[PDB]
């Protein structure tokens, strides 16, 4: 059954996707490109003071409907 | 003679540890978690002031440009300033390699379109405007700090190091973990 989850960047910005228990973190990677244009590679994501790896699904961290991710890119130079 | 009546919006321990953190997170050390955070108190002190800030990553499409925006590019770990020229093009102003190009940056695009200027007076102007911006943003991350926490967590956690974890102690302790 699909689920809406929101995901955060640090600047504030919020964008809502529509997922699956069973999807892959990489999976919800591209979601975030289809939205955003951030290229996989470039996205780190945060969930209850855990990055968020590939090859793992959302379930494994029992994220629920209406939780929120952060989304960390890196800005620094310089 | 002695103070009957109390009114206190800060604990004095608190601040303490509030200026150990800040200090840790080395502010002026762009290539660690301070080199995060100062584009992020960037933006939220040019908001505040009614100003845009925009940052494009590396080669990237650029599908509509805001020209009454402050607009930065950051490919290689530099930031240099974009504009526009000859009715459409695009193009990218050089700055200093130095540690403070983000400062460089902004302060070149206020030049090339005399965009308004949301720091600074004139006590100043024996400094460079690059400094007197780095130094608001240092004083406004310092005293919006508890607006900034989430993100810092966010950040140090990203690092995956022991230098960032042992500050995310402290900053869990300051949030009141327990």
């Amino acid at each position: 059954g699909p689920m809406q989850i929101f995901v955060k960047t640090l600047t504030g910005k919020t964008i809502t996707l529509e997922v699956e228990p069973s999807d892959t973190i990489e999976n919800v990677k591209a979601k975030i490109q289809d939205k955003e244009g951030i290229p996989p590679d470039q996205q780190r994501l945060i969930f209850a003071g855990k990055q968020l790896e590939d090859g793992r699904t959302l379930s494994d961290y029992n994220i629920q409907k209406e939780s929120t991710l952060h989304l960390v890119l890196r800005l620094r130079g310089x | 003679s002695p103070q009957s009546v109390f009114s206190d919006s800060v604990s004095s321990s608190r601040l303490e540890l509030k200026k150990q953190i800040i200090k840790a997170l080395d502010l002026d050390y762009w290539q660690g978690s301070g080199g995060e955070i100062m584009p992020l108190v960037l933006i939220d002190f040019y908001k505040r002031h009614n100003i845009n800030i925009n940052i494009y990553l590396n080669h990237c499409k650029v599908n509509n440009f805001d020209k009454k925006a402050i607009n930065l590019i950051n490919a290689g770990n530099h930031y240099n300033a974009l504009t526009m020229n000859s009715r459409g093009n695009i193009e990218r102003i050089d700055v200093p390699g130095d540690g403070n190009c983000l400062y460089h940056a902004v302060v070149k695009s206020h030049q090339i379109t005399r965009k308004p200027k949301p720091y600074g007076n004139e006590l100043q102007k024996d400094k460079p405007e690059w400094c007197i911006l780095k130094e608001s943003l240092k004083t406004h991350f310092d005293k919006d700090f508890d607006q900034f926490v989430e993100q810092v967590k966010c950040i140090l956690i990203s690092e995956n190091t022991h230098e960032a974890n042992k500050i995310l102690d402290k900053v869990a302790q300051y949030s009141g973990v327990k």
